[PDB]
């Protein structure tokens, strides 16, 4: 594979931060009265 | 306090409730909060370019991945013994023998092979490298972005059309039969003639060279003096090597009916001259309506004048133009209803007559299209039936229609309901009993007595089109006919080649056991189809609830008095008809895939025979063909088919969590919940932490969603872990 | 074959697009 | 301090790595990973659930409730920093006392 | 939301020049440190058996890491743990990631912030926007002329690193 | 719910009588019922003979019988148009 | 029923426990199976849920006869371990022998 | 060990008689899986003969209990006080159906 090096690198990044960070700031959006 | 901005009433909520219902209404413009019509179809606008665009995104991101990570090079070489790669897999949680088990492909990486068709169709329309693959992604993400920004632009102030503008339907009308419908299907005919013909005949022609290459030798000549059957002479023989020079001819618009022999698939020079034709026809057809310049039809003026002088009609049509221009629902409910016809068209002739170079032997590719798109077809339907449940609560109005079609169908809905209602226990009493009929005797020893009725009426309308495998000598099946000879010098030959060669899927031999399961799929249409009128047509009110379009589309109930009012809404007999939607598609799915695989291993008496009792069903499809699946992995190892394996179990887990949502309803939970909320504020070191959102048990409606859901869920993944895996282990 | 850079021109291209979007989404929510 | 402590053993006994001879590396990693997470649960539910006062001195204010995150970050850091050189170094705690027999 | 700092702002714009001067230093130390050898067993691929399925990498032969990779990557996971204490724990006299919200924001530079020699607030904007300037350059330089980052870097500072 | 536009010259075509009005002809408003009922023969014969002549159909088809076999549909348009136009009194 | 509310929270509080770490299990199972990694699941073959107890139990029942029912000729089933017993060739009683496939469906 | 226990024979009606399989002992019928043959064996039975005594002694103990069901129900019924006596009816209970049932069956 070409740039194989990507997929270990967007996967984790892709499956555990965006969604954490996703949740993160939905929950902050989602819990603030103003 | 602030997440449903669209709705005050949700966004005082103080419990969990109001963080479900704000994500389940948030596309449901016309009822968020200070909604003018204006806002309305402006916003609809902007999210039809941003639909657009993730569709765009979709689509460039398969051609990037099999670019990237495919063996589309090594495919196009050989096409029927090469398994076309979809993406590379990267999970840090296999093992090793998993990774070894998922490096098939000829590639050094763990890789899926793609069920979707999408090498087949990229090879027959012209590509070849891996190259041009990525040049479309790289197309596709730059329409993505213009689409994009489209959206973003036709939503500030001065780009911003006006309601007169979006209820233009002639102008609208005009361009989307003459533009958007035939002039594209023009350009594809020219795509087919200036790129996917030649290169099916080994010359490349690409953007650097397209110019300069001619489609036909003669050129532009012919078209320019009327001798267009010029362009027919010397089509490809029956010896040509798709993708190569040899036995190819010079054709480009020639029609011979049936298959090329060695792709399977119809000629590409027919397939270009019907979309010349389709391209020609709907041009003409999008000049019909009059827009600024005096030539065309009123839309309102031929719906005024069509009243039947008898009076049977009432007042006809009169009244139903602006019906229908002001309801957004109405529109939708024709939209949904139209595409779900075509959707099903869609799965029916594209496997019995293939387009796509070596596919119809690509049978995991074969299954999986077919079950994808009659899917697809039966949330169509019924979605195209909810939105006109929605559009009689909501914008139907019985002053500007009196006495049309509208308000003559709501005079005699008994009339329809209970005919209905009739049609449906006349075919299950009969079918059920047939089939019940048949166990009962082949379990006693005698199948002799079995009720076998042959479908002499498919079978007339096979011989109509030419089968010789009845016997019926009616219509093209008599070598002499005026329909057949009519047709003679044109397509005849090769569709007699077509339809009497038991090598493909054109007009299958059906029998007794075709017969049972097409009364069965009646029996499961005309009752989705009750529920589903049932819904649309009490929707506005009933006996229970004469008053129920001042409730809305979805509510719960009107409570335990007169007798009880579970499911009474208009919203629960979508929900009612959902199951009978899956059931449905589940009897066509299981119908086409086991004539199927009966016919690829080339045992098609196991269907004859079998096919006639329900038990014939339960141990010959589902038993017999789960044992490759159930094998994925054992305690002896594992092998490619794991993950359907894993998605197999995955499916029956979602479907029964279903079951919780929808037989235990909400006192029971919101009493637990309540034990949940003290234990927490007398638990130390636990009381430390307090909820922002008042913890509720779900909602009725809500606990009817999210039950359908899983019950959906469980449905699409079972049956999609079984349909590819029995066919990937199976090869036939 | 594609090479690694023409992998970061489609991630360029998309990276336009997420901006794009962001930006429709934005004046879709007001 | 007590929580990140105890965090590091169950991670570093049965991991994923445990019969690697990386088990001990991989188990403070992750115990440490699950502490950067958690510390994001607490920073969150800060924010939401207090607003801004000048008080700082109890668990229930916004400036309180900073403090005890910090607190917190930096115990879990080094009680699982501790265990990971009480287990790196003492036979006894790298088997389940195993070693005796 | 954005009033605590983030976004375009003097502190977003100090912070992020303060990461990117740091990081081109860090660029020329790794292409001097691997010039010399000096990064140990670099050829080397991690094995998965020690190392588990993390360490793949799914290139045409070997198909794991090599061990060089891994190392550079251990000393930026050093420095985030440290960058992770900073901003939830913070040093009494330090600056903020993100600030009270209640927070006087600072006076954007403009084009040139007056010229301080002593060590300054200054001073640190003008050294960050410039290295800021910097990493953008000798990316795209690696890019457009093809060769490795760490070649730019010496080829650009003249081939003094080795 | 708004007003719902249509193109100008959009007349009221609802009837309720024996026959339409003449408006819902269009261009064919003033045309006899006579005229229509001539027409309407003469396309049905020309358009029967043209459709005749290449019913087995070739690779080198006529192209004036092609486009003379289409008057055979429009005759059917041509005397419902003449018994509206009859019973209208033209 | 003045503290149905502690009874109800404590019981639903042990059912979501029990069905965690009982059919969890086998989810885990099904998951390392399914993944190539047979060294991680719960079996007798990797990591073993023995039911000490259990067995212990039937240790006791086996050595009763003479021992704690010294009166006794036989234990009270063959079950519990001893002998086989056949009748006409075929199996009347025999010990049944628990593991971890046993402690795994006694927690279901 | 050979032969099946099998106390059900069906008609033949509409090919139903399939049902009436080889259980052994030179027999057709559906094989029953009550145990009832194992207990009659436990009994003592040994013949059919004592099979119809044992099946006439269950029909006149039939017909008493449906007589008596008629008699204290529509000719003397106890009253309250009568069925509120836990003591005696533990008592009878305890000693008189399951004490004497054991015994009665040990004998
Ligand atoms: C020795 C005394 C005696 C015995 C044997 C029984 C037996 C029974 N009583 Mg009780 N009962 C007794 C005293 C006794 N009762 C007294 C003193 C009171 C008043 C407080 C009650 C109040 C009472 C009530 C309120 C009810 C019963 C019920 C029953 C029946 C329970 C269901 C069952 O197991 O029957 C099946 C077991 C059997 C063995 C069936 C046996 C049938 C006969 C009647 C048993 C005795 C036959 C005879 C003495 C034996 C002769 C032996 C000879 C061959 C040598 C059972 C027949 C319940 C019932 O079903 O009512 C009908 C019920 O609702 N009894
Ligand atoms: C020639 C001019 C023209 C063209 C090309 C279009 C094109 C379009 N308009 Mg229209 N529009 C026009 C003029 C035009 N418009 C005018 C003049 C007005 C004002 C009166 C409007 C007002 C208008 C509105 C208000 C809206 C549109 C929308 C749309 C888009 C429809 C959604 C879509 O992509 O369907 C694509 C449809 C097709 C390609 C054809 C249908 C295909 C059928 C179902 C079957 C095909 C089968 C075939 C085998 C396909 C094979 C696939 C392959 C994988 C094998 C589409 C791009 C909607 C939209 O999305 O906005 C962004 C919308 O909301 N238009
Ligand atoms: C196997 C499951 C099953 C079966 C057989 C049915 C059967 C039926 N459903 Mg139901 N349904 C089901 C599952 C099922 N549904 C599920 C899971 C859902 C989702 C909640 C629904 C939702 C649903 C709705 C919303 C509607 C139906 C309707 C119908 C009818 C459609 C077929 C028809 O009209 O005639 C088929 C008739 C039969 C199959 C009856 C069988 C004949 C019996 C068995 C005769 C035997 C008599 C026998 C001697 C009885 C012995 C009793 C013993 C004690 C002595 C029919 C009664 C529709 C309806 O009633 O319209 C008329 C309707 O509106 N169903
Ligand atoms: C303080 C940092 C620093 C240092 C010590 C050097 C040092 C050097 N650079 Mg320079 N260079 C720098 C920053 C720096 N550079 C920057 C920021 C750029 C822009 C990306 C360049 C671009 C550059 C080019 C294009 C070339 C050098 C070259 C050289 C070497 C010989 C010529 C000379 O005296 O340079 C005088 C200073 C300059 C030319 C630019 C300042 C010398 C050792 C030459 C060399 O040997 O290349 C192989 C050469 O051709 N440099
Ligand atoms: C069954 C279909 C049908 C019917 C009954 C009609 C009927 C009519 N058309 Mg329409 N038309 C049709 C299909 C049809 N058309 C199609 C498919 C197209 C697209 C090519 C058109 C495009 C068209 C135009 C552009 C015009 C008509 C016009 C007319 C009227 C002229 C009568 C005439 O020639 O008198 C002699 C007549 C009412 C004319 C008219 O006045 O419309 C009101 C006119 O200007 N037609
Ligand atoms: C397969 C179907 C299914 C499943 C999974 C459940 C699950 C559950 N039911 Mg339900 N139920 C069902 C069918 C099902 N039910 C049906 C058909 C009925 C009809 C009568 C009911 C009626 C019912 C009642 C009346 C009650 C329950 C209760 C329970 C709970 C038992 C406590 C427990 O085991 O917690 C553990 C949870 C599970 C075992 C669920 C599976 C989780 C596994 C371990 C995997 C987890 C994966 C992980 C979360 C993934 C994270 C990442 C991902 C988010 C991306 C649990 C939530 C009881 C309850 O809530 O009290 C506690 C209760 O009172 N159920
Ligand atoms: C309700 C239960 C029941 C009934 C009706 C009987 C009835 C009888 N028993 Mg049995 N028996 C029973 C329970 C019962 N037994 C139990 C539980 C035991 C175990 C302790 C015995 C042990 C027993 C023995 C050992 C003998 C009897 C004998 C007898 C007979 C008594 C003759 C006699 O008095 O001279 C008895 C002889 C004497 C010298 C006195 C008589 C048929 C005798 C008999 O005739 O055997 C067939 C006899 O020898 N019984
Ligand atoms: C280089 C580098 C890093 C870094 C970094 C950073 C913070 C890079 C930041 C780069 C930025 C923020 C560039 C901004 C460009 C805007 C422009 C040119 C428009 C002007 C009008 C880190 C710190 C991760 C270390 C790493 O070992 C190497
Ligand atoms: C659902 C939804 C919600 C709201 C409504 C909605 C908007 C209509 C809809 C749409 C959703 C849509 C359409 C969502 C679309 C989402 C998209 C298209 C996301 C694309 C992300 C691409 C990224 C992050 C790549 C970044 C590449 C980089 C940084 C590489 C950089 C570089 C490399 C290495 C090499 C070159 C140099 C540099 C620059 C250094
Ligand atoms: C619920 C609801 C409330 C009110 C609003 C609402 C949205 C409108 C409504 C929804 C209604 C909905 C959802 C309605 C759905 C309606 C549907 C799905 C209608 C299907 C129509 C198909 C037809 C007429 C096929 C005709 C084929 C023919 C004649 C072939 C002929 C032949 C040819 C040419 C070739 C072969 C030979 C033969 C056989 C001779
Ligand atoms: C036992 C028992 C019996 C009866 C029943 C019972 C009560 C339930 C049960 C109790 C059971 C239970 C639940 C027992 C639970 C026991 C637990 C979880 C004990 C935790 C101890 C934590 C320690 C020693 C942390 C030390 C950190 C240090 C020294 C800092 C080090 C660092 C710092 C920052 C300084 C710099 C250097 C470094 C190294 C970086
Ligand atoms: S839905 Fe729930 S509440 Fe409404 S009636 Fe049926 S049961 Fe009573």
């Amino acid at each position: 594979m070409t740039a194989a090096y990507l997929p270990s690198i967007l996967v984790p990044i892709i499956g555990l931060i965006f969604p954490g960070l996703v949740m993160a700031f939905a929950f902050i959006y989602i819990e603030q009265d103003e | 306090t602030k997440f449903p901005k669209f709705s005050q009433a949700l966004a005082q909520d103080p419990a969990t409730r109001r963080i479900w219902y704000g994500l389940a209404t948030a596309h449901d413009l016309e009822s968020h909060d200070g909604m003018t019509e204006e806002n309305l179809y402006q916003k609809i606008f902007a999210s039809h370019f941003g639909h657009l665009a993730v569709i765009f995104l979709w689509t460039s991101g398969n051609l990037f991945h099999v670019a990237w990570q495919g063996n589309f090079e090594q495919w196009v070489l050989n096409p029927l013994k090469v398994k076309p790669i979809a993406h590379a897999i990267w999970d840090p949680h296999f093992g090793q023998p998993a990774v070894k088990a998922f490096t098939k492909g000829g590639v050094s990486y763990p890789v899926n092979i793609a069920t979707s068709g999408v090498y087949h169709w990229w090879y027959t329309i012209g590509m070849r490298s891996n190259t041009d693959l990525y040049a479309g992604s790289l197309f596709l993400l730059f329409l993505a972005g213009v689409f994009l920004f489209a959206g973003w632009l036709h939503l500030q102030p001065k780009f911003r059309p006006g309601l007169s503008w979006f209820k233009n339907n002639e102008s609208r009308l005009n361009h989307h039969l003459s533009g958007l419908f035939g002039f594209s299907s023009l350009a594809w005919s020219a795509h087919l003639i200036h790129v996917a013909i030649p290169e099916a005949r080994g010359q490349h022609v690409c953007w650097d060279n397209f110019t300069k290459v001619a489609p036909h030798p003669a050129g532009l000549q012919p078209f320019f003096t009327g001798n267009w059957g010029a362009y027919a002479a010397s089509p490809d023989t029956t010896n040509h090597i798709f993708g190569t020079s040899e036995g190819a001819g010079t054709a480009i618009l020639t029609f011979l009916g049936g298959f090329h022999p060695q792709t399977q698939a119809l000629w590409l020079t027919d397939i270009a001259h019907h979309h010349l034709a389709i391209g020609v026809v709907f041009i003409f057809a999008g000049h019909m309506y009059r827009t600024n310049w005096g030539i065309g039809h009123s839309l309102k003026e031929i719906l005024d004048a069509h009243r039947p002088p008898g009076g049977r009609l009432g007042a006809g049509h009169k009244g139903i133009f602006e019906t229908l221009t002001n309801s957004l629902h109405f529109q939708l409910g024709l939209a949904l209803a139209s595409l779900g016809v075509i959707t099903s068209l869609v799965a029916q002739h594209m496997y019995a007559l293939p387009s796509y170079a070596f596919i119809a032997k690509d049978y995991v590719t074969q299954s999986a299209l077919y079950t994808h798109h009659q899917y697809i077809a039966g949330f169509l339907m019924v979605g195209a039936f909810a939105h006109g449940a929605i559009f009689f609560v909501r914008d139907y109005d019985p002053e500007q229609n009196k006495n049309n079609v509208l308000a003559r169908i709501l005079d005699h809905k008994e009339a329809i309901i209970s005919h209905l209602s009739w049609v449906s226990l006349f075919l299950g009493f009969h079918t059920l009993g047939i089939y019940v009929h048949n166990d009962v005797v082949v379990a006693f020893g005698t199948p002799e007595k079995q009720i076998l009725v042959e479908p002499v009426f498919a079978q007339w309308i096979q011989a109509s089109s030419g089968k010789a495998l009845y016997g019926f000598d009616v219509l093209l099946s008599s070598t002499n006919s005026v329909a057949a000879n009519a047709s003679s010098n044109i397509w005849l030959p090769g569709w007699l080649e077509a339809i009497n060669s038991g090598k493909n899927s054109l007009f299958l031999p059906i029998g007794p056991g075709d017969f049972l399961i097409h009364h069965a799929i009646a029996l499961a249409l005309h009752t989705t189809t009750l529920i589903l009128v049932k819904g649309a047509l009490d929707a506005r009110g009933s006996k229970l609830m004469p008053d129920k379009k001042d409730f809305g589309y979805a509510f719960p109930c009107d409570g335990p008095g007169r007798g009880g009012t579970c499911d009474i809404s208009a919203w629960d007999a979508f929900y009612l008809s959902m199951f009978w939607m899956l059931n449905t598609i589940g009897w066509v799915t299981f119908y086409w895939h086991w004539k199927h695989i009966t016919i690829w291993q080339g045992n098609a008496g196991q269907f004859n025979e079998s096919s006639t009792y329900i038990m014939g069903w339960l141990r010959d499809y589902l038993w017999l063909n789960s044992s490759p699946l159930i094998n994925g992995y054992n305690p002896f190892g594992m092998n490619s088919l794991s993950v359907w394996s894993w998605m197999f179990l995955f499916g029956h887990l979602i479907w029964a969590t279903g079951f919780m949502f929808l037989i235990s309803w909400r006192g029971y939970w919101q009493e637990l919940i309540e034990t949940l909320v003290w234990a927490h504020e007398r638990t130390p070191l636990a009381n430390l932490v307090r909820w922002k959102d008042k913890p509720v048990a779900l909602s009725i409606v809500q606990a009817r969603l999210v039950g359908l859901i899983h019950f959906t869920a469980g449905y699409i993944f079972t049956y999609a872990a079984f349909v590819i895996a029995s066919t990937t282990g199976k090869f036939g | 074959m594609i090479s690694d850079t023409q992998i970061f021109i489609a991630l360029i291209l998309a990276l336009v697009s997420l901006v794009l979007a962001i930006r429709l989404g934005r004046a879709l929510y007001q | 301090l007590t929580h990140g402590y105890f965090l590091v053993g169950p991670f570093y006994k049965l991991g994923p790595l445990r019969n690697s001879d990386v088990a001990l590396l991989s188990g403070f990693f992750s115990a440490l990973g699950l502490i950067v997470i958690l510390v994001a649960c607490l920073t969150i539910y800060g924010v939401v659930s207090f607003e801004e006062t000048e008080a700082k001195d109890q668990l229930q204010t916004a400036k309180g409730w900073r403090q005890f995150t910090s607190g917190w970050l930096v115990g879990s850091v080094g009680g699982a920093s501790f265990a990971y050189i009480l287990i790196s170094n003492i036979p006894f705690l790298q088997t389940a006392g195993m070693s005796m027999l | 939301f954005g009033g605590r700092g983030l976004g375009v702002t003097v502190n977003a714009e100090r912070w992020n020049g303060r990461h990117a001067m740091f990081g081109i230093f860090a660029m020329v130390m790794t292409s001097y440190m691997k010039g010399h050898g000096l990064i140990p067993d670099a050829d080397k691929v991690l094995d998965i058996a020690q190392w588990g399925p993390l360490a793949a990498v799914w290139d045409g032969a070997g198909n794991g890491i090599s061990n060089e990779r891994a190392i550079i990557l251990i000393a930026h996971v050093h420095v985030l743990v440290v960058s992770v204490i900073a901003a939830i724990a913070p040093f009494g006299f330090q600056d903020t990631l993100v600030k009270e919200k209640g927070y006087t924001p600072e006076s954007p530079a403009g084009l040139i912030p007056p010229f301080k020699t002593g060590l300054t607030a200054e001073a640190e904007l003008i050294n960050g926007r410039l290295a800021m300037l910097g990493v953008i350059s000798i990316v795209t330089a690696s890019l457009f002329t093809g060769t490795s980052v760490v070649d730019t870097i010496n080829l650009g500072m003249g081939k003094i690193l080795y | 719910f708004s007003p719902v536009p249509s193109p100008e010259g959009t007349k009221e075509t609802y009837w309720e009588t024996k026959a339409p009005s003449s408006d819902v002809l269009g261009i064919g408003a003033g045309v006899s019922s006579g005229n229509f009922a001539a027409a309407s023969v003469f396309a049905a014969l020309v358009g029967g003979y043209c459709t005749g002549q290449v019913i087995p159909l070739t690779v080198e088809p006529n192209p004036l019988f092609l486009a003379g076999s289409f008057l055979l549909p429009y005759s059917w348009a041509l005397h419902v148009a003449a018994w509206i136009q009859k019973n209208n009194g033209k | 029923i003045r503290h149905r509310d502690a009874i109800i929270s404590h019981l639903n509080w042990i059912c979501i426990f029990l069905g965690f770490h009982s059919f969890g299990l086998y989810i885990h199972n099904d998951t390392m199976r399914a993944l190539g990694r047979t060294q991680d699941m719960f079996s007798d073959t990797a990591i073993q849920l023995k039911p000490v107890f259990a067995q212990w139990v039937q240790s006791i029942h086996t050595l009763a006869p003479g021992n704690t029912t010294p009166n006794a000729l036989a234990t009270a089933s063959y079950a519990f371990g001893g002998d086989v017993v056949a009748v006409g060739n075929k199996v009347a009683m025999m010990p049944i022998s628990l593991g971890t496939a046993d402690f795994m469906v006694h927690h279901i | 060990t050979a032969v099946k226990p099998s106390a059900q024979v069906v008609w033949p009606i509409v090919g139903q008689e399939v049902l009436n399989g080889d259980v052994g002992g030179g027999f057709q019928g559906v094989q029953v899986t009550s145990g009832f043959f194992q207990i009659w064996r436990s009994s003592g039975i040994t013949s059919e003969v004592e099979l119809y005594w044992c099946a006439l002694a269950g029909l006149i103990m039939s017909g008493l209990m449906i007589f008596a069901g008629w008699f204290h129900y529509h000719k003397a019924a106890p009253k309250l006080e009568w069925f509120q006596n836990a003591e005696s009816m533990l008592n009878h209970h305890l000693s008189g159906l399951l004490g004497l049932g054991c015994l009665s069956w040990a004998g």
